[PDB]
C-alpha cells in the first residue's frame, strides 16, 4: 500500500482509448479513426490538445463518450527495427569510389562542369557476392559510420509505422556526418504501384512515397550515402529512376578465378591454417561458387581441423573441404563414380 | 410459483475452469472470452475445484458460485449421432474369413482382454476395410459388431468433418471421453484438423490406453492415397482389404437375397452366379430387384429363373462388347 | 499492522478482475492495457505490486470497470512447460551401435564437441552451428537420435513437438514462443529439440482463426525470436522433419540454420543387424532366413523392421506359438506394407 | 444439457452459452436434441420449445409452381417417363406389390442425354402428377465459403425431410460438383472434400424411408 491512497484518487481521472489514426480532412483537424475491430469514424478533437501532432500513422487518446482526441505519443515504438581487404570485385570499388567519394571530396569536377553530383547507386548482383563488404568498405574513409537495414524489418502491422521508421532513419541521418545506411530487399519496400480495387498492402505504398520524399527532393542529402541492393532493376519506380538520383548501376556477378583466390587469401588469413599451402587448385575446384561458400569451405576445412587436432591446415584439409561441399554436400555424394573421362 | 422472480436476474452461465490457485481464487476463462480471476462463494470448496470441470458462474461480480457436472458438453451432441441398430448374420454370406479376422481383432478383446494382455502388450485397433464402397461393408461391420450388443457404438466420427472435428471439439477427445466412459464401445471414422486429431490419436493409441485399444476404424476408397502421415504401421496395426466376392460368395448372397422373395421351384442360382463377373457384393440384389421390377411391369407372383436372367441382361450387360478378345 | 495495508490493497482491487496483453513501457507508472479484444484506457498500476518483474508486453491482472493494472500474472502452467522442460535424462543413447554410424559421428562432433568443449573455436576462430535440420524418410531414427543426445548429454535438454504451438486463441502461440524461449534461455547451456515442423506448413484447422494469418504470425515470432537478436551465444537448438517442401526458405538460409543433414535408409549390411536386434529379445525357430526380408523391401525404414519383427511374433503368439514360422513372416510383412510390390520390377536384371 | 431438476444449460443465437432455470411447463423429455427453444430477452429463461425448424431456403414451392405438365404433354421420353412412373408413383401407392414379391423401396436415379432433350421437363411433369411435398434445391449453390456449409444444407434438407414424410423430395444436379476425381489439392479442396464426403456419407447407401428419387442428370 505504498501509494494506495492516491490510487483511491485516480478513480475520477481516467480517459484515452487507443484508436489508431487513418487520415484527416483538409482546412481543419477533422481526423479519421478506426478503433480496433468495430468500424471506422471521422473524428474531431478535444480542445486542450495540439492539432499539429495528430498526424497520420499514430494512435491518439480518445474519450469513451465523445471519442474526442486526447494526447498521443508514439504508442508503437522501439522493437520495430532489427577494412583491410578493400578489394573484392575490382571494377566496382572504383565506380563506388566515383559515386561516393567524388561528391564527398570535391564539388570541383561536378558543379564547374555543369553536372549534378551522383548521389545514389543501384547495386545488382547475386546474393553472397559481397554487397555487404563493399557497402561497409566505403566506411573506412568517410569517418567510421555505418548502419545496416534489411527491407523486411519494416514489415510491421500498423499504418505508416514503416513510414515512421523512415522518419527515424532520415532524422538520424542528419544528426551525423558522412554516414551510411544500407538498403536491401527493396522489392517488398516497393517499386511498382500495383493496384486494383482491394486496399491491401498500402503501408508499403505510403512508406515508399515517404521514401521518395525524404530521399531526394526537399532538402537533399549532403554527407549521407545509402546503397540499395537487389537482383533486379526491374521492379523499381521511375520516380527514383528520375535520372539524377540512382544513375550508376554498378555491375558484378560471380567472381572470375582470381577473385576466388583473393577470397581464399581473406578467409585463410583470418583463421588457423598453415602458411605453406596453395589455393589455385581449390580455385579450379570452384567453377561456380560464392565467397560466402568460400567461408563455408574454410569453416569446413576448420571442421576437418577439429576432427583431427589441426591448427595448421594442410592442403588436404581444404581438399576434403571442397570435396565435402561441392561434390559430397552439393546434394549427397553420387554425381561422380564413373571414369569415361580420365 | 412465487419463487420464479429468481428467474428474473440470472442466466448464470456455465463456467470454464482450468484450475484453481491459492488465496481463495480460481481461474475462470468464460465461454467465448478470456482469463478472469475472481473469488469463490461459500457453498463449494477450493477442494471442490476439479481439474477442468465446468462451474456455474453467476455474473453479479463474477462470483464463483456453483460447480456443474457432465464435464465437457459437446459430448451428447456426438452421442446423439450413432443410433443405427441394424440386422443379423445370415444376410452377410461370404466375407467369412474376414469375419474370423473381425473375431481376432474385436471379439477376443471383448471376451478376453488378458489373453492378449497375457502376451505383454495391448491389442490391435483397426483393419482399414478398404475396397469398392458398399459391398455390404456397412452390413458386415454393423451386423457382426451389432450382435456384441454393448461394445460397438458406431460414432461415424466424420460426418461433419469440418464441424464435429474442431468446431466445438476441444481436441476431439470428447470422443475419447466417450471411449472411456463407454469403455465397451468402438469408434468409426472417415477422412489439418483431421491431422491434429490424428496426432491426439497418436497421443492415445500409441500404447497409452485405458480400455485396451478401443477400436478406431476408417475405411477409404478410390485408391488408398490419403496423406501418408497416417500410414505408418505403428499407427494402424492391421490392414484388411475387401476382394470382389467370388462364385461361392455370389451364390451365398444370391440365396440370401432370393430367400425372402416369392420363389418358383426349379431354379439354378449357380448359373446366375456363374454369369456374374464377380461384382462387388450385391449385384445379386440388383438382379433380384430388377427381376422384381420385370414382375412388377408384368403381373406375376411366381418369380421364375428367366425373369432373373432378363434382369441379368439388364444389369450385367455393359460390361459387354466383344470383337475385343484380343488378350 | 500489515493486515490493514493488505486489506486496503485487496480493496483497491474490485473482485471481478481481468487479464490483458500489453505492448510497451509507459515509464511513469500510468499504463494502457489491451485486452484480448484491446480496449485501452490510460490505466494505472496498483503500486505495491512489482511492475519491474516483467519485460515489456506481457499479461498482468486487470480490472473490468476502470481497467487498471492490479497484480502480476500467475506463472501460468500451460501444458507445454511440463513437456518442454525435459524432466529426466531419460534412456536410449545407444543400446545397439550399427544403425547409422555416419551422422552419429557428425551429430557428435557438431553438437557435443563444440558445446561440451567450447575451447576449439579459441584456436581456429570458427562459429558454432546454431541450427541443424536432421531429416529424411519417416521411421529412420531422428526422434531416436534426438533422445540419444538427450540422455548422452551434459546440457539441459529440451524437447518440443511442432503441434504444441497450435492453439485457437489470439496471440496464444506467440506467447508460447515467448515462454518457450524463456525456457530455452533460463536453464543452462541447453539442447533444444524441435520436431514436426513440416506438419505446420500446408496445415489449416477448424479450432482456428484466419488460417494463413495465424501461424504466419506464430512462425514469424519464431523467426524474430530464434535466430534474430537476443544474442545467440551457446544455445543448442535442433529441428527435425521428414519432408522439406512446406519449409519457408527464410528459415532455411544461413545465419539461422547452418548444416543440412539427411539420413539414408540403410544398406543390407546394417539391415542384418537391425533385423537381428529387433529380433534379439524373442523366441524364434532359427531355421528361417531373414535375408529374404532383408533383401526384399528396397526402401525400408526401421519402423518397417520394428513392425515386421514384432508382428511376426504377434502372428505366431496369436495362436500361442513361441517360435515363428516363415509364412508368419509372410503374413507380417504383407500386413505391414500395403501391396509389397518390389518384385519384377525387378526381379529381372537378373 | 440439463444439470438437475428444472434447471439447464442453453447456448443461444447471441453467441455465448448460458445456464438457466427452466420451468415445469415443458415436459421433462422434450429437450433431447439441440432443439429450437424460446428464452427471455432480459432475464434468459425457458418458456417453450419448438421441435421442428430450418426450411430449405425456398421449401418445396408449396402451392402451384409445378409447371403444369402431364405425361403425354412430354413429347417422347417414353423409357425415362415410363420407368420413372414405375419407380415413383407405383411404389407410392403399392407398397405391398413390393411385399408379395418382396423387392425393395426406392432411391435416386440417373439420367443422361444431349442438351435439348427436355431434361428438366420430366421433373416438371412428375412434380405435377404427384401429391407429395416436392422439396427442390439445385446444385451450384452448394459451393460456399464456411466450414461444412453445403454439408449443413444437405443435413437441413435431410432432417426436414425425415420431419415431413417419406413423401417425395428432389434434387437435380450431378455435374462438376461431384466428379470422380477425389485426388487433387487444386483449389477449394475443403469445399470439394466436404461436397464429395457429404454426398457419399449422406447417400450412406440408403436411408430407406425418405426423399424419393433424387434425380441426377
Ligand atoms: N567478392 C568478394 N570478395 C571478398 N569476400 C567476399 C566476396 N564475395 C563474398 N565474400 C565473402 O562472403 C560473404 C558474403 O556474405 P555477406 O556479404 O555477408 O552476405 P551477402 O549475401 O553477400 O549480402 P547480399 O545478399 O549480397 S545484400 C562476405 O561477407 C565475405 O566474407
Ligand atoms: N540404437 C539405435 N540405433 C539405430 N537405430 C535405432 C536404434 N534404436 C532404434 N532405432 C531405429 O530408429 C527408429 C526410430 O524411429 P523414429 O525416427 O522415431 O520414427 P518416426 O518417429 O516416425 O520419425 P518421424 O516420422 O520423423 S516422427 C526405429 O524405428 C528403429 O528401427
Ligand atoms: N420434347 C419437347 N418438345 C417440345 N418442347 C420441349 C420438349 N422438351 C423440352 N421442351 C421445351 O423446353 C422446356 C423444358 O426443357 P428442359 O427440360 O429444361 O431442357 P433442359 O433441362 O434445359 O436441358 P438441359 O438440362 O440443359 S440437358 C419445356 O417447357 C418446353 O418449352
Amino acid at each position: 500500500a505504498a501509494d494506495k491512497q492516491t490510487l483511491q484518487s485516480e478513480q475520477p481521472l481516467q480517459v484515452a482509448r487507443c484508436t489508431k489514426i487513418i487520415n484527416a480532412d483538409s482546412e481543419d483537424p477533422k481526423y479519421i479513426i478506426n478503433v480496433k475491430q468495430f468500424a471506422k469514424f471521422v473524428v474531431d478533437l478535444s480542445d486542450q490538445v495540439a492539432p499539429t501532432d495528430i498526424e497520420e500513422g499514430m494512435r491518439v487518446g480518445v474519450d469513451r463518450n465523445k471519442y474526442q482526441i486526447h494526447i498521443p505519443l508514439p504508442p508503437k515504438i522501439d522493437p520495430t527495427v532489427t577494412y583491410s581487404d578493400v578489394g573484392g570485385c575490382k571494377e566496382q570499388i572504383e565506380k563506388l569510389r566515383e559515386v561516393v567519394e567524388t561528391p564527398l571530396l570535391h564539388p570541383e569536377r561536378f558543379v564547374n562542369l555543369g553536372i549534378e553530383p551522383p548521389k545514389g547507386v543501384l547495386l545488382f548482383g547475386p546474393p553472397g557476392t559481397g554487397k555487404t563488404l563493399c557497402a561497409r568498405a566505403v566506411a573506412n574513409r568517410t569517418d567510421a559510420c555505418f548502419i545496416r537495414v534489411i527491407g523486411s524489418e519494416l514489415v510491421q502491422k500498423y499504418v505508416g509505422e514503416g513510414a515512421r521508421m523512415v522518419r527515424e532513419l532520415f532524422e538520424m541521418a542528419r544528426t551525423k556526418k558522412a554516414c551510411l545506411i544500407f538498403f536491401d530487399e527493396i522489392d517488398a519496400i516497393g517499386g511498382a504501384r500495383f493496384d486494383d480495387g482491394a486496399g491491401g498492402d498500402n503501408e508499403v505504398q505510403r512508406t515508399m512515397l515517404e521514401l521518395i520524399n525524404q530521399l531526394d527532393g526537399f532538402d537533399p542529402r549532403g554527407n549521407i550515402k545509402v546503397l540499395m541492393a537487389t537482383n533486379r532493376p526491374d521492379t523499381l519506380d521511375p520516380a527514383l529512376m528520375r535520372p539524377g538520383r540512382l544513375d550508376r548501376k554498378i555491375e558484378f556477378s560471380l567472381p572470375d578465378l582470381e577473385g576466388r583466390t583473393h577470397i581464399f587469401k581473406i578467409h585463410a588469413r583470418s583463421m588457423s591454417v598453415e602458411r605453406d599451402i596453395r589455393f589455385e587448385l581449390l580455385a579450379r575446384l570452384c567453377p561456380n561458387s560464392t565467397g560466402a561458400e568460400i567461408r563455408s569451405v574454410c569453416t569446413e576445412a576448420g571442421m576437418f581441423a577439429i576432427r583431427a587436432r589441426r591448427k595448421i591446415a594442410t592442403e588436404k584439409d581444404f581438399l576434403e573441404a571442397v570435396n565435402k561441399v561441392i561434390k559430397s554436400y552439393a546434394k549427397f555424394s553420387a554425381t561422380p563414380r564413373y571414369m569415361t573421362y580420365n | 410459483r412465487e419463487e420464479l422472480q429468481l428467474l428474473q436476474e440470472q442466466g448464470s452461465y456455465v463456467g470454464e475452469v482450468v484450475r484453481a490457485m491459492d488465496k481463495k481464487k480460481v481461474l475462470v476463462k468464460v465461454h467465448p472470452e478470456g482469463k478472469f480471476v475472481v473469488d469463490v462463494d461459500k457453498n463449494i470448496d477450493i477442494n471442490d475445484v476439479t481439474p477442468n470441470c465446468r462451474v456455474a458462474l453467476r455474473n453479479d461480480s463474477y462470483t464463483l458460485h456453483k460447480i456443474l457436472p457432465n464435464k465437457v458438453d459437446p459430448l451428447v451432441s456426438l452421442m446423439m449421432v450413432e443410433k443405427v441398430p441394424d440386422s443379423t448374420y445370415e444376410m452377410i454370406g461370404g466375407l467369412d474369413k474376414q469375419i474370423k479376422e473381425i473375431k481376432e481383432v474385436i471379439e477376443l478383446p471383448v471376451k478376453h482382454p488378458e489373453l492378449f494382455e497375457a502376451l505383454g502388450i495391448a491389442q490391435p485397433k483397426g483393419v482399414l476395410l478398404y475396397g469398392p464402397p458398399g459391398t455390404g461393408k456397412t452390413l458386415l461391420a454393423r451386423a457382426v459388431a451389432h450382435h456384441t450388443d454393448c461394445t460397438f457404438i458406431r460414432v461415424s466420427g466424420s460426418e461433419l468433418v469440418q464441424k464435429f472435428i474442431g468446431e466445438g471439439a476441444r481436441m476431439v477427445r470428447e470422443l475419447f471421453v466417450m471411449a472411456r466412459e463407454h469403455a465397451p464401445s468402438i469408434i468409426f471414422m472417415d477422412e489439418s484438423e483431421v491431422q491434429r486429431t490424428m496426432l491426439e490419436l497418436l497421443n492415445q493409441l500409441d500404447g497409452f490406453e485405458a480400455t485396451k485399444n478401443i477400436k478406431v476404424i476408417m475405411a477409404t476408397n478410390r485408391i488408398d492415397i490419403l496423406d501418408s502421415a497416417l500410414l505408418r504401421p505403428g499407427r494402424i496395426d492391421r490392414k484388411i482389404e475387401f476382394p470382389p466376392p467370388n462364385e461361392e460368395a455370389r451364390l451365398d448372397i444370391l440365396k440370401i437375397h432370393s430367400r425372402k422373395m416369392n420363389l418358383t421351384r426349379g431354379i439354378n442360382l449357380r448359373k446366375i452366379a456363374e454369369l456374374m463377373p464377380g461384382a462387388s457384393g450385391a449385384e445379386v440384389k440388383g438382379v433380384c430387384t430388377e427381376a422384381g421390377m420385370y414382375a412388377l411391369r408384368e403381373r406375376r407372383v411366381h418369380v421364375t429363373q428367366e425373369d432373373f436372367e432378363m434382369a441379368v441382361a439388364k444389369v450385367m450387360q455393359k460390361d459387354s462388347e466383344k470383337n475385343m478378345s484380343i488378350k | 499492522k500489515q493486515e490493514e495495508e493488505r486489506s486496503k490493497v485487496d480493496d483497491l482491487r474490485g473482485t471481478p478482475m481481468s487479464v490483458g496483453t500489453l505492448e510497451e513501457i509507459i515509464d511513469d507508472n500510468h499504463a494502457i492495457v489491451s485486452t484480448s479484444v484491446g480496449s485501452e484506457h490510460y490505466v494505472s498500476i496498483l503500486s505495491f505490486v512489482d511492475k519491474d518483474l516483467l519485460e515489456p508486453g506481457c499479461s498482468v491482472l486487470l480490472n473490468h470497470k476502470v481497467h487498471a493494472v492490479i497484480g502480476v500474472l500467475m506463472d501460468d502452467t500451460d501444458p507445454l512447460v511440463t513437456v518442454m522442460k525435459v524432466e529426466k535424462a531419460p534412456q536410449e543413447t545407444y543400446a545397439d551401435i550399427g544403425g547409422l554410424d555416419n551422422q552419429i559421428q557428425e551429430i557428435k562432433e557438431s553438437v557435443e564437441l563444440p558445446l561440451t568443449h567450447p575451447e576449439y573455436y579459441e584456436e581456429m576462430g570458427i562459429k558454432p552451428p546454431k541450427g541443424v535440420i536432421l531429416y529424411g524418410p519417416p521411421g529412420t531414427g531422428k526422434t531416436l537420435l534426438a533422445k540419444a543426445v538427450a540422455n548422452q548429454t551434459s546440457a539441459t535438454f529440451l524437447r518440443v513437438v511442432g503441434s504444441e504451438l497450435i492453439q485457437k486463441y489470439l496471440g496464444d502461440g506467440p506467447k508460447l514462443v515467448r515462454e518457450l524461449f524463456r525456457v530455452a534461455e533460463e536453464h543452462a547451456p541447453s539442447i533444444v529439440f524441435i520436431d514436426e515442423i513440416d506438419a505446420i506448413g500446408t496445415k489449416r484447422y477448424d479450432s482456428n482463426s484466419g488460417g494463413e494469418r495465424e501461424i504466419q504470425r506464430t512462425m514469424l515470432e519464431l523467426l524474430n525470436q530464434l535466430d534474430g537478436f537476443d544474442s545467440r551465444g551457446d544455445v543448442k537448438v535442433i529441428m527435425a522433419t521428414n519432408r522439406i517442401e512446406t519449409l519457408d526458405p527464410a528459415l532455411i538460409r544461413p545465419g539461422r540454420i547452418d548444416r543440412k543433414i539427411e539420413f539414408p535408409l540403410p544398406d543390407e549390411k546394417t539391415k542384418k543387424r537391425i533385423f537381428q536386434i529387433h529380433t534379439s529379445r524373442m523366441t524364434l525357430a532359427d531355421d528361417v532366413t531373414l535375408d529374404d526380408l532383408i533383401m526384399a523391401k528396397d526402401d525400408l525404414s526401421g519402423a518397417d523392421i520394428k513392425a515386421i519383427c514384432t508382428e511376426a511374433g504377434l502372428m505366431a503368439l496369436r495362436e500361442r506359438r513361441m517360435k515363428v514360422t516363415n509364412e508368419d513372416f509372410k503374413k507380417s510383412k504383407e500386413n505391414v506394407l500395403y501391396k509389397k510390390q518390389e518384385g519384377t520390377p525387378e526381379g529381372l536384371y537378373l | 444439457e440439463a444439470v438437475d431438476q428444472n434447471t439447464a444449460i442453453v447456448g443461444s443465437t447471441t453467441g455465448s452459452n448460458y445456464y438457466v432455470r427452466i420451468l415445469s411447463t415443458i415436459d421433462r423429455e422434450l429437450l433431447k436434441p439441440n432443439a429450437s427453444v424460446a428464452l427471455h430477452k432480459h432475464s434468459n429463461a425457458l418458456v417453450d420449445v419448438l421441435p421442428p425448424e430450418a426450411d430449405s431456403s425456398i421449401m418445396m414451392l408449396t402451392s402451384d409452381q409445378k409447371p403444369d405438365v402431364m405425361y403425354a404433354d412430354i413429347g417422347g421420353m417414353d423409357i425415362q417417363k415410363q420407368e420413372v412412373r414405375e419407380a415413383v408413383e407405383l411404389p407410392l401407392t403399392h407398397f405391398e406389390l413390393y411385399k408379395q414379391i418382396g423387392i425393395d423401396p426406392p432411391r435416386g436415379v440417373l439420367m443422361y442425354g444431349p442438351p435439348g432433350c427436355g431434361k428438366t421437363m420430366l421433373a416438371k411433369a412428375v412434380a405435377h402428377h404427384t401429391t407429395a411435398a416436392f422439396i427442390r434445391v439445385v446444385g451450384s449453390e452448394f459451393v460456399q465459403k464456411y466450414l461444412g456449409e453445403g454439408p449443413r444444407m444437405v443435413r437441413d434438407v435431410f432432417r426436414l425431410a425425415k420431419e415431413n414424410a417419406p413423401a417425395i423430395i428432389f434434387i437435380d444436379e450431378i455435374d462438376a460438383i461431384a466428379t470422380k476425381r477425389f485426388d487433387a489439392q487444386t483449389g477449394a479442396d475443403r469445399e470439394v472434400q466436404r461436397i464429395l464426403l457429404e454426398l457419399l456419407n449422406q447417400m450412406d447407401g440408403f436411408d430407406q424411408n425418405v426423399n424419393v428419387k433424387v434425380i441426377m442428370a
